[PDB]
């Protein structure tokens, strides 16, 4: 789904 | 809600062939991508910036950094911090820009067909645009749950304890006691599942368009630095043109860029202003503006 919310 | 141009040079003739491409494509829809820069305009104040009342509340209040106050561990070890900024970002306390209003003028026109937003101060749904059309990737204070065991909380709940002087004794779960939080996105959170299961939906929308009228994507407002959120525009088919309307070149736009791609330096507000106006529904949006 994308991971987690992230600057990475 | 007045606008100028962000450069001596002019936009109108890039924006132009956006409304050429609307114009040959009449029954085609436009999916939008959107950040803070959208809300910019709206005196919004930027938690980051320092000169901002928040920034400085925050940094008295001993948050670590900015991006600590969406930061679960430390929401849960003290939760002031993230109170303090509810209460000034709290919706209801701005007005929509004049982009935001465009969007409810697309929806008007049917030519919306979906708007992905990063900001939390739900304006979107604010100005008018349907919830079956807004994407809110990182939630939105319109619903509370408890982080712990997921209990669903009113958000009148939370919204008294931000006109209490000082804010104190936050609320918490009655089940397990734990922290009730707004639905917001917090760094290290995983999306709503809706923002995944949509953007399924509309890829294959996309795609099955490119075989037939011809879509259209706009970015607009985004430094596009935000994961997974950022990787959409890369996402979009290569056949489906892309449109970028922020001050910067960034992201996908800027790392790969492709033949079609239309980048417009411009303010949101400006953008929007001539676009209505190359598409010839001035009258529209200033009833809607006026509305
Ligand atoms: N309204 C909000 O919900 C809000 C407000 C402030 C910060 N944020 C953070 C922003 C954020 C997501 O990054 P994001 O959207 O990319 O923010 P961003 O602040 O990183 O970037 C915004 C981008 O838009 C550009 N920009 C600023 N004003 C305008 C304008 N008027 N017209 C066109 N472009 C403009 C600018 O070049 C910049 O790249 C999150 O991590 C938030 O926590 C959200
Ligand atoms: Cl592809
Ligand atoms: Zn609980």
């Amino acid at each position: 789904k994308g991971g987690a919310k992230r600057h990475r | 809600m007045a606008s100028m141009s962000v450069s001596t040079a002019s936009t109108e003739m890039s924006v132009r062939k956006i409304a050429a491409h609307m114009k040959s494509n009449p029954n085609a829809k436009v999916i939008f991508m959107v950040g803070a820069g959208i809300s910019t305009s709206c005196g919004i104040p930027d938690f980051r910036s320092p000169g901002t009342g928040l920034y400085h509340n925050l940094a008295r209040l001993k948050l670590p950094y900015p991006e600590a106050v969406f930061d679960v561990d430390f929401f849960q070890s003290d939760p002031l911090p993230f109170y303090t900024l509810a209460k000034e970002l709290y919706p209801g306390n701005f007005r929509p820009s004049k982009f935001h209003y465009l969007l409810k003028l697309f929806q008007d026109k049917d030519v919306l067909k979906r708007v992905y937003t990063q900001n939390i101060d739900t304006l979107e749904r604010q100005a008018g645009v349907k919830d079956d059309l807004i994407i809110e990737a990182h939630g939105s204070f319109a619903h509370c749950h408890c982080i712990g065991c997921g209990k669903v909380y009113p958000p009148q709940v939370f919204k008294s304890k931000l006109a209490e002087h000082p804010i104190k004794d936050f609320v918490k779960c009655d089940v397990c006691g734990e922290l009730v939080k707004p639905a917001i996105v917090f760094f290290g959170e995983d999306l709503p599942d809706s923002f995944s299961e949509t953007w399924l939906n509309d890829s294959e929308w996309l795609r099955e368009k490119i075989t037939t009228q011809q879509p259209l994507v706009i970015v607009v407002g985004t430094s596009l630095a935000v994961y997974p959120f950022a990787s959409l525009p890369e996402e979009i088919p290569r056949k489906v043109k892309r449109v970028l309307c922020n001050l910067e070149t960034v992201g996908d736009f800027k790392a790969n860029k492709r033949p079609t791609d239309l980048i417009v330096h411009q303010y949101s507000d400006e953008f929007a202003e001539q676009l209505v106006e190359e598409l010839g529904w001035q009258e529209d949006f200033e009833k809607i503006l006026t509305a």
